[PDB]
This record gives structure tokens, C-alpha cells and sequence, in this order.
């Protein structure tokens, strides 16, 4: 309700929920100290209903509108429970964080193979957006066997034609490295808020092979590419 | 069925995967070693092959038996073949061509027969009724000469004997890490060559204590250097077989896993629902 | 503070909850078992000079104050999965595992890296220990999956007989 | 100098540049200068002699072989075994009984042997596509 | 009714010995599952596809499925099945192809739908 | 589980066996009788005796059976016997 | 109460001795299906003789079985159950054969059955 007084402001807003499965575990207790009968798993009768009363009033409204990003936990991590079952209908997009992507050095350490979102259509988004979005996603999920071949076989076992793959996939997953207005007390690199254009056109360019001549540390951490270019110029 | 039964399932699949893992590692370093072993053996049947090349067809040539084509009366294979299973379509695909070909041949009323390296063609051929009249096995990953003495040399002494008319070697190939091809190919009696020691014109050798002595131990030992060089590829296709093999079976314990634990939430779900519903729908 | 079984507590807990006949849950522990837990290890905190100087009224003024709490956790076949012991692990900072695999083994403590860690981390550790001790659990979780693959394996590459000794004097 | 090798069936036992060379050929012993004529002998089983260039000398232990002096080259085909007939039946002999009675050894791979068992044991009683209704 | 006493030895032997295939080939699944078919020993392959065979020649078209299958209805005799069921297991039809007995009526057919492949 | 437990003994009929061909489909692994061998005319308490060992190897040796070309032929003769018991 | 302050190092090491020569055992038997016995090591195969002797060992005739096999029973004492076991397991009875072991009771007695085998 916060958010909502905002919102009638005219507002943009952005809501945070520290964790959603609580928000419906809390209901089971109160349900079950009300004495109501028990439902699929365990979970209250009105489990789908105490779901949407609350994020049904998150919406764009023609005065103004309340984004939400929730953290979600899944129990047993079962995907099929009743709590994700019933909170994932309601989710538009789905950000993975992988403890990998952060021990490889990478942040934010978002996984783009599992990361989606129900917004990537031509329809909604765009072609051209829509199918970078699938070459980086098929780049990506073809050098991650690559690098299970050259484990078991050496590098040298591969093809020509896949040293290249190999090449463009490590600069595309350095690319995805950014630094924040709030990373610097880590990094000590200024922040940079990239613009969806400059992240279109620096995909587009390595995807279709500009930008081979420089190395990868070139991407790492810089933020739009025609800083990239500069921090090759200066390596 | 129940949880707990699943439960074990999926822990024992997971087992398994690990067991595949570590069989694909250690097939993948074996594969080198023996593909290394392998290109260690090329230099001496190379070089003999040129030493026969000058003496036998060359400015001057001979007469030895292993060198005419006379007529087929009945042939001899020898088969190399693994000693270890879990390598794939291998032998069977060897084994398939092998029978195909000795099918022509005792069609035109020419007899076959066979000699055996390594136990599973053993094994297969006496189930099936072929003629084995020598055999060594339990090589494992040790080949040496030494212990292919005895069956080729059997081979050859039936040779020329008169009791064979061709003799070939039937064997895999190994041409890619990821390919591997079963040929039959003849070594007796010997292929010809284009090599030509026509520049070799400018000499000859002094031959101690005469060339018709030598050029009998160099094509015996030249045959049983071909049929070494067959036994170390095949031993290398072993392992690249066994290799693929493996990440496959990983591959697919890896999707079973998947769906054993589908299998696995449904029955903890409705396990929970039972017992919680027996319990509120019991009391009053 | 050390709570030596808060399995034996849910337990407690869930029969005096049904001999009052009050509605059960999950594996038939009372509908509010987290809870009971859950504002138990609450209390065990750190806390500042200025909740220390109000609540004292003055009497004491630079010191903080803090309570850590050690609670026991008993798990069926290693079974993390179960109700209240993955009802405990969403409250704690971490957990402290200790597989059965290497107790028999003469392995004591049979302290499980990898699958064991701490939250709070190196901020909590003394300087020369967080200096020294960087890399041991790491290396420990990587040698143990090592040593899972040496048995099928021999003839193994120096490279890794050094890891797996080094991994086994350490160990 | 010249260059020498010495191979066998299985591995290369010498190589690089040398001095001179001497070995007991077959018809008696010899010893090989640079630019010796071509020449082809077997040579009995013992030691050879070299001398690497600079004088240093060393014996390589030989079953037997052959010995090919070329114009420029010189390589003896040694090979791993002492080589005859009164050997090489006993071989043969041997390798006819063990098909005739049907002996068959087992290899020597304690690997493999290991985890063919470890594999065999967990795919047990396993059941699964019974479980997971894989039509299969 | 399943009986020797009821349906005679023959009709009983060949209905044991095809539950007999079935079963051993379900045994088999699992392995097959995992190492793949390569890895089974030379005969079990042999049950493996006799197994197919049979489960194929258990389909039959019926008059009352035309209307989804176009394939005209069959209609086979306990005479008629229990002689082809004996020979694909006695081994007299290996040649043929699996999808041969697929949607058959008698055995004669299914020898027939070998010539089209 | 109520009257596994009032009874002196368990005989387990199992729908593998049954199908497999194996009737009467009794599975000797698992069944019990605790009166045991005192139930028995002496020459069958006799026999009996390595009828039990016969298939507890043979239960113990299964595994193998599927990959049986692999034994050895100290094993294989106590696999072979167990299958001709059984 | 498996430890040595209360039992003494004679005993801890005596039962810690045991299980290792067993936990081998379950090792080598594997191999023994698979490569057959003749090939292991010459000291694997005295760790298996060993093994099989001392589980053999373990079984005892009870005064109250001897209803079950007409056997009489035997009553053995620690003292004899440490001598027996470290005996064993240190190779003073590598010359006897396993079966002396089976079902005899303390450690004498098992050279005064052997005689009889």
C-alpha cells in the first residue's frame, strides 16, 4: 500500500518482497490456528487466492505503475509444489544467480541459459533484440560442451571451426560484466547504466565476428562497447 | 514405489553416473597412450617394407612364394579383437563384415579359417562354429611381440605349406578420435606398392652370406610387424570406442535422473496429503 | 548457548501440541513448528552500544553484547531434506556437517567441506588464521572428488598424485 | 659421421649422428665407417658398439636383427626376442593347444575389472522404466 | 480359463512362453536404458528382438477403427494366432522386418507386408 | 506389517517370478520359516541344507548375469548351478 | 565402548585388525569374480585366505542351538577370543585349511579339529 500511494503520485515504482515463500508460509500457520480443513500438500485452501489478492494490485495503471521483484525460494527444490506452482503464474520474467558466474569473476552473475523472460517475443520486444537474445543464448549453450570436450580431449582436439566459437563465447560471457554505481566501493571502476541500443549493438558486433582483433580483457568489466574498444586501445 | 524406494533409485543412478565418468576419463588417457605407442611402431615396418621393395621387384627381383598370386584353394584370417567389453559396436561390427566376407568365399567352395587375437572373437567364433585352429589371449593393454609370434607364425608355416592360398588380417582402424572403421586387408601375398626404386638403379647391396636367406626372414618379419601395427590400432579403437561409449551412458543416467525425480515429488506430495488428511478427517 | 537436540524439542513440542488437539501439518508437527525455532535462534545476537547503554540505563556504556547459539540437529540416513532440518538451515548463518562416512572411517571430527560452511566467513576469523587457512576447504572439496575418482584410476598423472597426496597429508 | 638407427618392432631404441659402429654380423664380426658401401646381413644376438660423435661410447644390448647399411644411412631393425626355430615352434605349439583345449586367460586390467563390477552391481534390480513410465 | 486342462497344451505353451519373452525383455530395459544395446550379450539380442516382434503382432486393425485409421478391420482365429505366435518365436520369421507386424491380421500378411518394406 | 509380525513364518510370491515362468513363484531370498529344519523328515533336513547355500551364492553372484561373459569360469560354475537349482 | 581407554590397545587393535582384513575382503572380491583368483598379488591372496579364515572363526556352537543341529555348545572366553583372532590375523595358522575354523569354538580347538580334516 506504500507502493500504491506512489503509484497515484504518477510515479514509477519498484517493490521488493524479501521472500514470497514466506509471505504464503505465514498464511498456512494463520490458516491452520483458524482451524480450516488442509488442502494439496499441506498448504491452506486458499492458497491461490491469498496469491492474487496481493499480486493482482502490482500492475501498470493508465496513472502510473508498480514493478515488483520477488525473491523466491523453492522448497525441496521441487518446481512442482503447490507455492511455486501457484507463484510462478503470476512471474513475467525469472533472473538465475549462479554461484559459478560469480566464482569465474563475472558480476552481476546473472546465468543467461536459465534466465528468461516471457517478454522475449518479436512481437513485444522486437526482431532485432529477439533473435540477439537467441544467438548469445545459442552461443553460449554450444561452448558450454565445447568446454566439456576440451576437458576430457585437450583444446587441440577441436576444429577450427570451434576455436572460434570458443573465442566469441569468452568475450560474449565477458561482455555481460558490468561495474555499478554501488560495485565501486569493490571495483573502484566508476558505475555504468548501459542503454538497452548500446547492449543490442555490442552484441550484434561480436556476435557476427567485429571486434575479433582485440582481446577478451577488452570487454571485461567495461560497460558499452565503444568503451571496449578504448580499453583495447589502452591495454 | 513410495519415497523412500525412489529415493534409493535416484542414489544409485547417481552412483552410476559417477562410475561412467571416471571409466570415460581413464578411456580417454589410455587412447593416448596407445595412439602414442602406435605411432612408435610405424618406423620399422616402414623402412623394412623398403628394403623388400629394392630386393624383391626392384632392378633385380626373385622368386619367393609369398610374392606370386597363385590359386585360391581356401583362405586364413586373422582376427584382432578385444579383450574387455563396454566398447561399443566394435567387435560386432568387425565380427558382421568378417562373417559377410567368409560367406563369398565358402560359396565359391573355398574353406576359410581363423585365427584369433584377444578372447571376445574367441568366444564369439566358437558360438558361432568357425574353424579356430590357434589363438592368444589376455593381452589386455600390454601388446608385444613377442607373444604374436605363435599365431602367425602357425599362419605362415600353413602358408607356405601349401595349406593356404591368401592370408589377411581383419582389424578397426582408427582414423578420428571420434570415427573408427573395420577393414579386412590382405598381407599375403604382398601387396604391391607405387613406390618406385626405379632411382634406385645407382646400387646394390653386398648381401652376407646371400639374398635369398634374407629376403625369406624379412617378409616373416614383415608380416608379423603388419600384424603387430593391427593389433596396437585396434587396441587405440578400443579405447576411443569405450571413450564414446561412456560419456554417453553418463548422458544418459544424467536424463534419468531427471525424470526418476519427477517420479519422486509426486510421491513425497501425495504422501504428505494422505497422511495429513487421514489425521484432520479422523479427529471428530 | 548450546541446544544440544532441537530435534528432541520439535518432538516435545508436537506432542504437547497434539495432546491440546490443535490442528497438525506437515509430518504432523504443529502448524507453527517454524516459528518455535524460529523465535528461539532470533535471540541469539549481537548487539550495539546504544541498545546496551538503554537497556542498562547507563551503567554500562562502550561495551556490546552478544549471544551466539550452537544448536544440535539429528538427521535420519543423512537425509538433509527432511522437515525440521530444512526448516533450521533457513534460520542459522550455516551448518556444521558431519558425515557419517568419515567418522566410521576414523576420520574425527568428521567435518564435511563443501557440503559445510559459514556465512559470516573470514569477517569473523582472526587475522593469521584468515591469512593461513584461505585455501584449505576448497582444496578439501576438490580432493575428496579426487579420491572418488582415483579408485577406478590408476596409473594416475603426477600433476594429480600430487594433489591427492598433498589432499591426504592435510586430511 | 652418419646417422644411425637402431628400431625394434615396438620402439625406437637409438638414434642421432655417430662415429662408427661395430657388430656381430652373422658371418662374423664387422664394424661400419662413414660412406661404407650398401650392405644388408642379420647379425647374431649381443652387444653393438657405438661411439656417439665426440668419442663417447656406449653398448646397446641386441636379441638379434638385421643390419642395413644404405649410402648414407645406416638402421639395424633389431627386434625384442631371441628369434630361431627350436623358440619359435615351441610358440606356435603352444598357440595351437590353447585353441584346441580351450584356455583362454584373463587380461590384466585391475581397472577395468573394478569398475565393471562396481557398474554391474549398481544396474541391479534397478527397475526404473518401470517406474518412470518410459515407453521405450 | 488359461489352462492346459481348458485350452489345450499347445494354445497354453505358446501363451507361457510368449509372457516368458515379454517379461525377460522388460528385465532388460533398464541396462538397455543406460549402456545402450550394444552391450548385450549376442543372444539376449536375439530375445530383445523377437520381443519387438511380438509386440508388434499384438496390434490388430478392427472394423470399428476405421474411422480413425482407415486400415480395414481384421479378423483373426485362435488357430490363425496361435501358429504364427509359435513361429516367431520358434524363430522361423527373423528375416522380416519389425514394422512388418505392425497392424496385421494373420501371419500371412505380415510375410505379405515384408515384400513393401 | 500386522501380520508379518504375529506369524512364525513368510512365504513371499512375486509377480517377477510368476511372470518370468518361475511357478510356484516363491522367492527364497526373503521368505522364513522359524521352525526350520524340526519340521523336516531328517533326509530332506539333510538335502536341504546345500539347496539353501546353492541359491544364497547364486543370489549373491546375480549381478553378474548379465554381463556372465565376463566371470570367470571359478564363478560362472557356481552362477550356471544356481540357475539349474533354481 | 569400542575404545582403547576402556577396553586396552590389545583389544581395540585386535577388533580394528578385524574389520580391516574384512573391509579388504569386500575389495577383493570383485576382483576375484571378475580376473579370476590366480591373478592377484601373492600377498592379496594370504589377505583373502585370512579373511575367509577369521569369518569363519566368528560362528559359534550355542549350548541352546543344539536342539536345531545336535551339535554341542562352547563357551569362549576374551582371553581366547584376542589369542584366536591375532593369531590369525599375524599368520600362525596359515597352514591349516579354512573349514578347521567353522563352528569350532575356541582357538585349540580348531588344530584339534584340523587333524581329523
Amino acid at each position: 500500500t506504500m507502493a500504491e500511494k506512489f503509484r497515484d503520485e504518477g510515479r514509477d515504482v519498484l517493490l521488493f518482497v524479501d521472500n514470497i515463500y514466506r509471505y504464503t508460509l505465514a498464511g498456512t500457520e494463520v490458516s491452520a490456528l483458524l482451524g480450516r480443513m488442509p488442502s494439496a500438500v499441506g498448504y491452506q485452501p486458499t492458497l491461490a487466492e491469498e496469491m492474487g489478492v496481493l499480486q493482482e494490485r502490482i500492475t501498470s495503471t493508465k496513472t502510473g505503475s508498480i514493478t515488483s521483484v520477488q525473491a523466491v525460494y523453492v522448497p525441496a527444490d521441487d518446481l512442482t509444489d503447490p507455492s511455486p506452482a501457484t507463484t510462478f503464474a503470476h512471474l513475467d520474467a525469472t533472473v538465475v544467480l549462479s554461484r559459478q558466474i560469480a566464482s569465474l569473476g563475472i558480476y552481476p552473475a546473472v546465468d543467461p541459459l536459465d534466465s528468461t523472460s516471457r517478454q522475449l517475443d518479436p512481437l513485444v520486444v522486437g526482431q532485432e533484440h529477439y533473435d540477439t537474445a537467441r544467438g548469445v543464448q545459442s552461443i553460449l549453450q554450444r561452448y558450454q560442451e565445447l568446454k566439456d570436450i576440451i576437458a576430457i580431449l585437450g583444446m587441440d582436439e577441436l576444429s577450427e571451426e570451434d576455436k572460434l566459437v570458443v573465442a566469441r563465447a569468452r568475450k560474449i560471457q565477458r561482455f555481460l560484466s558490468q561495474p555499478f554505481f554501488v560495485a565501486e566501493v569493490f571495483t573502484g571502476s566508476p558505475g555504468k547504466y548501459v542503454s538497452l541500443k548500446d547492449t543490442i549493438r555490442g552484441f550484434k558486433g561480436i556476435m557476427e565476428g567485429e571486434y575479433d582483433h582485440l582481446p577478451e580483457q577488452a570487454f571485461y568489466m567495461v560497460g558499452s562497447i565503444e568503451e571496449a574498444v578504448e580499453k583495447a586501445k589502452k591495454l | 514405489a513410495g519415497a523412500k524406494d525412489i529415493r534409493s533409485k535416484i542414489a544409485s543412478v547417481q552412483n552410476t553416473q559417477k562410475i561412467t565418468k571416471a571409466m570415460e576419463m581413464v578411456a580417454a588417457s589410455k587412447m593416448r597412450k596407445s595412439q602414442d605407442r602406435m605411432a612408435a611402431s610405424r618406423p620399422y615396418a616402414e623402412t623394412m617394407r623398403k628394403v623388400i621393395g629394392h630386393l624383391a621387384h626392384g632392378n633385380l627381383e626373385y622368386k619367393h612364394p609369398y610374392l606370386e598370386d597363385r590359386d585360391v584353394k581356401r583362405v586364413g584370417y586373422l582376427v584382432v579383437s578385444t579383450d574387455r567389453g563396454l566398447a561399443g559396436g566394435l567387435n560386432i561390427n568387425l565380427f558382421k563384415k568378417l562373417l559377410a566376407e567368409m560367406k563369398t568365399w565358402t560359396d565359391k567352395g573355398v574353406q576359410a579359417d581363423l585365427a584369433m587375437i584377444g578372447s571376445k572373437g574367441v568366444s564369439f567364433f566358437n558360438s558361432v562354429g568357425g574353424n579356430v585352429v590357434a589363438q592368444v589371449t589376455g593381452m589386455g593393454d600390454n601388446p608385444s611381440l613377442s607373444e604374436l609370434i605363435g599365431p602367425v607364425k602357425v599362419m605362415l608355416q600353413a602358408y607356405d605349406e601349401g595349406r593356404l592360398d591368401k592370408l589377411y588380417i581383419v582389424s578397426n582402424k582408427f582414423i578420428n578420435t571420434m570415427s573408427q572403421v573395420p577393414t579386412i586387408s590382405q598381407l599375403l601375398p604382398l601387396p604391391a606398392s607405387d613406390d618406385d626404386d626405379l632411382k634406385h638403379k645407382s646400387w646394390d647391396y653386398l648381401y652376407e652370406p646371400d639374398p635369398k636367406a634374407l629376403l625369406d626372414t624379412l617378409l616373416r618379419r614383415y608380416v608379423e610387424s603388419q600384424v603387430y601395427q593391427g593389433v596396437v590400432e585396434n587396441l587405440a579403437s578400443e579405447q576411443a570406442a569405450r571413450m564414446v561409449a561412456m560419456k554417453a551412458a553418463t548422458d544418459n543416467g544424467g536424463s534419468l535422473i531427471k525424470e526418476l525425480q519427477l517420479v519422486y515429488n509426486k510421491a513425497r506430495q501425495a504422501s504428505i496429503t494422505q497422511e495429513l488428511t487421514e489425521i484432520v478427517s479422523g479427529a471428530a | 548457548i548450546i541446544y544440544d537436540d532441537l530435534s528432541k524439542q520439535a518432538v516435545a513440542y508436537r506432542q504437547i501440541s497434539l495432546l491440546l488437539r490443535r490442528p497438525p501439518g506437515r509430518e504432523a508437527f504443529p502448524g507453527d513448528v517454524f516459528y518455535l525455532h524460529s523465535r528461539l535462534l532470533e535471540r541469539a545476537a549481537r548487539v550495539n552500544a546504544e541498545y546496551v547503554e538503554a537497556f542498562t540505563k547507563g551503567e554500562v556504556k562502550g561495551k556490546t553484547g552478544s549471544l551466539t547459539a550452537l544448536p544440535i540437529i539429528e538427521t535420519q540416513a543423512g537425509d538433509v531434506s527432511a522437515f525440521v532440518p530444512t526448516n533450521v538451515i533457513s534460520i542459522t548463518d550455516g551448518q556444521i556437517f558431519l558425515e557419517t562416512n568419515l567418522f566410521n572411517a576414523g576420520i574425527r571430527p568428521a567435518v564435511n567441506p563443501g557440503i559445510s560452511v559459514s556465512r559470516v566467513g573470514g569477517a569473523a576469523q582472526t587475522k593469521i588464521m584468515k591469512k593461513l587457512s584461505g585455501g584449505i576447504r576448497t582444496a578439501l572439496a576438490q580432493y575428496r572428488e579426487l579420491a572418488a575418482f582415483s579408485q577406478f584410476a590408476s596409473d594416475l598423472d603426477d600433476a594429480t598424485r600430487k594433489q591427492l597426496d598433498h589432499g591426504q597429508k592435510v586430511t | 659421421t652418419y646417422h644411425l638407427d637402431v628400431v625394434s618392432a615396438e620402439q625406437q631404441m637409438f638414434s642421432g649422428l655417430v662415429e662408427k659402429i661395430q657388430v656381430t654380423g652373422s658371418e662374423g664380426e664387422l664394424g661400419i665407417y662413414p660412406g661404407h658401401a650398401p650392405l644388408l646381413t642379420a647379425i647374431k644376438p649381443g652387444m653393438i658398439r657405438i661411439v656417439k660423435q665426440h668419442g663417447h661410447e656406449e653398448f646397446i644390448y641386441l636379441s638379434g636383427g638385421i643390419l642395413e647399411v644404405q649410402p648414407g644411412n645406416v638402421t639395424v631393425l633389431a627386434d625384442t626376442a631371441i628369434r630361431g626355430q627350436d623358440l619359435d615352434e615351441a610358440r606356435a605349439m603352444e598357440a595351437k593347444r590353447k585353441a584346441e583345449e580351450h584356455i583362454s586367460s584373463s587380461h590384466g586390467d585391475v581397472d577395468y575389472a573394478q569398475a565393471s563390477a562396481e557398474l554391474a552391481k549398481a544396474i541391479a534390480q534397478l527397475r526404473v522404466i518401470e517406474l518412470t513410465k518410459k515407453a521405450m
